[PDB]
């Protein structure tokens, strides 16, 4: 089955440097673009670096450039991630995302599971109704998010996706484009949205539907998380 | 003298020529059949006779109109020289590139696939119009005599001899013995295919003959003249070397008969357009 | 002789459909391709602005 | 003797079926729709144009979108392209070469494409894993395969060489049922909109239309004079044009068992290769060999129009479900999309 | 664009650029057609270049590559799916030259060597075969020897002149053959004999199909 292990980590000294390496398997590595995904101690995601099929195209966030590179070994299948001068910020979980890039794909819908790294001693912004809200078995709920700039492109693709993260577990894609649902994801969530505004709903509240919804936005980089909303029983 | 046959006759192969190869390189441009390597040196070689045509030939029956005597600017001069210099280089040298792919594709054809055969029809064609270009600009360089001290009263090639020497043999000979080496080794491989018909035979010897008579009637005697000149004494009259370099000229309408007449997709494309 | 039985039953059994007569399908047609001739962008062109196929 | 008497039954059969068409015959349509309004000379011009086939196109087929196109040629790549971006999406290398159809599901899961190999390949195209594979191969035909449709993510009738068509169950890969009554090679098929029926038009210069539940031929249509090469319902369902070798296209009503207007023109003497109508059925668009494409007033037989972008002949033709574009594809490898303008 | 379409405007670079590669790798394999009658000999001819629907083998020779289509178990009209062989490089064709007095199994009196002379007079004169050569295998060279020295040839060629001897008889069949071909300015038939060496069998074949290269390269040269 589709797999994917990240490896490298742990402790390191400030102003140090090492290489993170991810082993995908279960699918086509050169067919598919890599995302590296860093999330903080309790704090919300935030993309790191992308990669295309082919290496052709790269990106990097500005607090990323120049100081971390990224590249892809396909017949091997492996993904790597050189850090370099790392600052006491970068300590996170670093998650690596699979993107499929064509027309009805679903982009990052699997992720990976990470590894720990830590230290010894002009952007769309997007923000969330509210940090947590209570929940109930059988009880609806609709979560609520914004952005500063509409993502409503001129193609008439909407570009909004949610996340779903468990606790203890990576996130994984809920919806995308704002209005298709992932494949294998419960019919009970529904995505809508407007321009800017834009709300998840939930038809019935399961137990397991507890966890750390984000919005994402794919108009244009850097990829923005906004921050993440806790569903709590 | 004849005059105004002569005329009427010159401007006859002026107005043929423009037409043909106007037509030959729309006929490329256009249809979509056509792109292929093979017709890349055709289109250069009717582009080199386009320029012929539409540059050199018309200047060069004004200032004969006159006799020897030009009248025409001073730079003006030195442009039509190099133009003429330019354009029969390149045709000469795309006549010869057209051999070489030609003897390649029959020798080579393993080796000389349309991978191979595209890089080198490209750098042949490159080749051609650098020398070409280099050997017309050097006189306005090299040498003297570009033009007569008495008022630009006179337009003509350097007489330099080691120019001239040079110029005769980058431009034709060295190719004319190139082409027809190539053409003998594709004549013998035709033949000895063949043998393994008769009108075929004929056909195949018949046409080897007819473009290598055609190219040496018209190209040989200008530059012979034009080689013997600077080293003789002998003065050759200026109505021989008229004549010879109206051939030289007359070489760009038979080229497009040549290439393009007797070629099946060409006349095929003719005949519909028609 | 079993495929010269298949033949004649099979053309027993078709010529027993009760076949309409050929003005009322031209009818029926006619009005059907006149109704739903509004909703053709072939025969009567949309505007540019409504064309994906646009230059 | 017995065979004597099968053989006078079926020739009384026969002349009672003729009889009974001529007396229905009470009018024809040319009459009817002789005070239409003409529909006018149609206009189109190539909006896109989609390469990268390196050979002969043999089939394409529109997605239920309107928007994803699939298209199938001898060089061994299956290409689905977007038509509005003129962008690929999936190139499918195909096991075997020799492909002449090919087929988009409804619900564009899946593709089908067949050909000489007498296996149709139906290829999954939203796996798991990011590549399109082989998902079944229905094999058992005798002949090569001409035609592939669709019935829905699990049913699929194919046309093959052997004179009977087949319906198969995808998941099993069996052979549901089997179409037999064609004399001739089959060389075209055409879902009925209801998606009940289909209609099959055979070398023998005859078109059968048959039951798919029942599995069984229901009616027989005749008129043409050496093959029949393209077939398509009109989109009411109750008729269906046919395109034959021998350069005329030939309207079939079910119910009225028959034939109802022949379009032809002097000017073409080439078979036609494919058939479709436009949404409302007005338009009947046939490719022909002669390296263009017409388009035929359906009601008043009309040569309305002329799609000639093609350097060779015109292969597969295809109309957009919504109706919005006509999609070409020739022997030349390059597949030409044509839209109107006002 | 956005950057999803920019995304997939690079796979399409990238499907395109995989599209090209495909077509160079396969542009420089030689396509041959395979074709007889009452199995023409032809499981020895196909084993030899090696050493339902259409079976296709591949054999490499000393520098050239070949792919061969056996589309003779189809069992079809060839009309309707014939053209698909437009640009294939040559023809081969296999004749048992033993079926001069063998009869047809779905006849009672036309020989099997009247089948396969009205196969190769189709296949020849063919308005999609014009250009196309065809290569003429005859297999049966013993059996047919051994046939003759008892079976006159006059069996099957009232015509024949009826000298009984095995090299008449051969020359006989292959100028009859080859009379068929009635576009012989366009096309050229390159008959053979097999034998038992299979490599004298593949290098008459990689040799036909170098003259036929070579032909066509001079007709594009237009001295044809
Ligand atoms: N019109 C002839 C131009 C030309 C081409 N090649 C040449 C080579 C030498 C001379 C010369 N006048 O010496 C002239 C030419």
């Amino acid at each position: 089955d589709v797999q994917l292990v990240e490896s490298g980590g742990g402790l390191v000294q400030p102003g140090g440097s090492r290489k993170l390496s991810c082993s995908a398997s279960g699918f086509a590595f050169s067919s598919f673009g890599m995302h590296w995904v860093r999330q903080a101690p309790e704090k919300g995601l935030e993309w790191v670096a992308y990669i295309s099929s082919g290496s052709g195209t790269i990106y990097y966030a500005d607090t990323v450039k120049g100081r971390f590179t990224i590249s892809r070994d396909d017949p091997k299948n492996t993904l790597f991630l050189q850090m370099t001068s790392l600052r006491s910020e970068d300590t996170a979980m670093y998650y690596c995302v699979r993107s499929i890039y064509y027309y009805g794909s679903s982009p990052f819908d699997f992720w990976g599971q990470g590894t720990t790294l830590t230290v010894s001693s002009s952007d769309i912004v997007m923000t969330q109704a509210t940090s947590s809200v209570p929940v109930t078995p059988g009880e609806s709920v609709s979560i609520s998010c914004r952005s500063s700039k509409s993502l409503l492109h001129s193609n008439g693709n909407t570009y909004l996706y949610w996340f779903l993260q468990r606790p203890g577990q990576s996130p994984q894609l809920l919806i995308y484009r704002m209005s298709n649902l992932a494949s294998g994801v419960p019919d009970r969530f529904s995505g809508s949205g407007s321009g800017t505004a834009f709300t998840l709903t939930i038809s019935r509240l399961e137990a397991e539907d507890v966890g750390v919804y984000y919005c994402m936005q794919h108009l244009e980089y850097p990829l923005t998380f906004g921050a993440g909303t806790k569903l709590e029983l | 003298v004849f005059g105004v046959l002569i005329l009427t006759l010159l401007g006859f192969l002026v107005a043929a020529t423009f037409a043909w190869n106007l037509l030959v390189l729309a006929t490329i441009l256009r249809v979509r059949t056509f792109h292929r390597v093979p017709h890349n040196l055709v289109a250069s070689m009717a582009v080199s006779d386009v320029l012929v045509a539409a540059l050199v030939m018309p200047l060069s029956l004004v200032h004969e109109l006159s006799g020897r005597r030009w009248q025409l600017g001073r730079r003006l001069c030195q442009l039509w020289i190099a133009c003429d210099v330019l354009c029969c280089t390149a045709s000469i040298w795309n006549v010869t590139a057209i051999a070489l792919d030609r003897y390649w594709s029959i020798t080579r054809h393993m080796e000389y696939t349309l991978r191979t055969r595209k890089c080198v029809s490209n750098v042949m064609i490159a080749l051609t119009w650098a020398l070409s270009a280099v050997i017309s600009l050097a006189p306005l360089l090299f040498g003297w005599g570009e033009t007569y001290s008495e008022g630009s009263e006179e337009c003509q090639v350097s007489r330099e001899p080691s120019y001239a020497v040079f110029s005769t043999v980058g431009a034709f000979y060295l190719p004319l013995c190139v082409v027809l080496f190539v053409y003998w080794k594709i004549y013998k491989a035709a033949k000895f295919r063949v043998g393994s018909r008769e009108q075929k035979e004929q056909r195949a010897a018949l046409m080897v003959g007819i473009l290598i008579g055609v190219f040496v009637l018209c190209w040989i005697p200008f530059f012979l003249t034009e080689l013997i000149s600077p080293l003789c004494s002998c003065d050759i009259p200026a109505i021989w070397k008229s004549i010879f370099l109206w051939l030289g000229y007359s070489n760009s309408f038979f080229n497009p008969l040549i290439y393009t007449a007797f070629n099946k997709n060409y006349n095929s494309a003719f005949k519909n357009f028609f | 002789i079993a495929q010269a039985r298949k033949l004649v039953e099979q053309l027993k059994m078709e010529a027993n459909i009760d076949r309409i007569k050929v003005s009322k399908a031209a009818a029926d047609l006619m009005a059907y391709c006149e109704a739903h001739a509004k909703e053709d962008p072939l025969l009567t062109p949309v505007p540019a602005s409504e064309n994906p196929f646009r230059e | 003797s017995e065979l004597d008497q099968l053989r006078q039954e079926a020739e009384q059969l026969k002349n009672q079926i003729r009889d009974a068409r001529k007396a229905c015959a009470d009018a024809t349509l040319s009459q009817i729709t002789n005070n239409i309004d003409p529909v006018g000379r149609i206009q189109m011009r190539t909006r896109r144009t989609l390469r990268g086939h390196l050979a002969k196109i043999y089939a394409m087929h529109w997605g239920t979108d309107s928007r994803l196109l699939v298209s199938a040629s001898q060089d061994g790549k299956l290409i689905i392209w977007d038509s509005y971006t003129t962008n690929k999406v999936h190139a499918i290398p195909l096991r075997s070469s020799w492909v002449m159809t090919c087929a988009y599901a409804p619900s564009g899961n899946y593709v089908a494409c067949g050909g000489l190999d007498n296996i149709c390949s139906i290829y999954n195209l939203k796996t798991r894993e990011g590549n399109v594979r082989v998902s079944r191969e229905l094999a058992g035909h005798t002949g090569y395969l001409s035609c592939c449709r669709f019935l829905d993510d699990n049913q699929i009738v194919t046309s093959s060489g052997d004179t009977t068509c087949a319906l198969w169950d995808i998941e099993t890969g069996q052979q549901t049922t089997t179409f037999t009554g064609h004399t001739g090679d089959v060389m075209s098929l055409s879902l009925a909109p209801d998606t009940r029926l289909f209609v099959s038009g055979a070398c023998d210069a005859s078109a059968k239309l048959w039951d798919v539940r029942e599995g069984m031929c229901r009616q027989t249509f005749t008129g043409h004079e050496s093959d029949i090469n393209a077939i398509c319902f009109f989109p009411n369902g109750n008729a269906f044009a046919t395109g034959s070798d021998d350069a005329t296209c030939r309207l079939f009503d079910l119910r009225a068992d028959q034939e109802l207007m022949t379009y032809s023109h002097d000017n073409i003497i080439c078979g036609i290769t494919s058939v479709s109508f436009s949404k409302s059925g007005r338009l009947l668009l046939a490719g022909y060999d002669d390296f263009n494409c017409n388009v035929w007033d359906a009601l008043k037989a009309d040569r309305a129009g002329v799609l000639a972008g093609h350097d060779n002949r015109v292969s597969c033709l295809g109309v957009t479900d919504d109706g919005m574009a006509v999609a070409t594809g020739s022997w030349d490898s390059f597949l030409k999309i044509w839209n109107g303008s006002s | 664009l956005s950057a999803e379409d920019k995304a997939a405007v690079e796979r399409s670079k990238m499907i395109d650029r995989n599209l090209r590669e495909d077509g160079e790798k396969a542009a420089r394999e030689v396509k041959l057609l395979l074709l007889g009658a009452g199995e023409s000999g032809k499981n020895t001819i196909v084993k030899q270049m090696k050493i339902t629907g259409i079976v296709e083998t591949h054999f490499t020779f000393k520098d050239l590559h070949f792919k061969m289509f056996d589309v003779g178990a189809q069992r079809s009209e060839r009309k309707k799916w014939i053209h698909c062989f437009e640009g294939v490089t040559a023809i081969i064709f296999c004749v048992a030259l033993s079926d001069y007095d063998l009869v047809l199994a779905e006849d009672e009196e036309m020989n099997r060597m009247h089948a396969s002379m009205k196969l190769f007079d189709s296949i020849c004169n063919n308005k999609w075969f014009t250009d196309t050569s065809i290569i003429l295998f005859l297999n049966k060279k013993d059996l047919f020897e051994e046939k003759i020295k008892k079976s006159p040839l006059t069996i099957c060629y009232p015509e024949y002149a009826g000298s009984n001897t095995y090299e008449e008889a051969a020359a006989y069949i292959q100028c009859q053959f080859e009379d068929l071909n009635k576009r012989k300015d366009t096309k050229e038939i390159y008959t053979h004999f097999t034998c038992s060496t299979d490599t004298k069998n593949v290098q008459f074949v990689f040799d036909a199909v170098t003259d036929v290269i070579i032909k066509n390269n001079l007709k594009d040269c237009g001295l044809f």
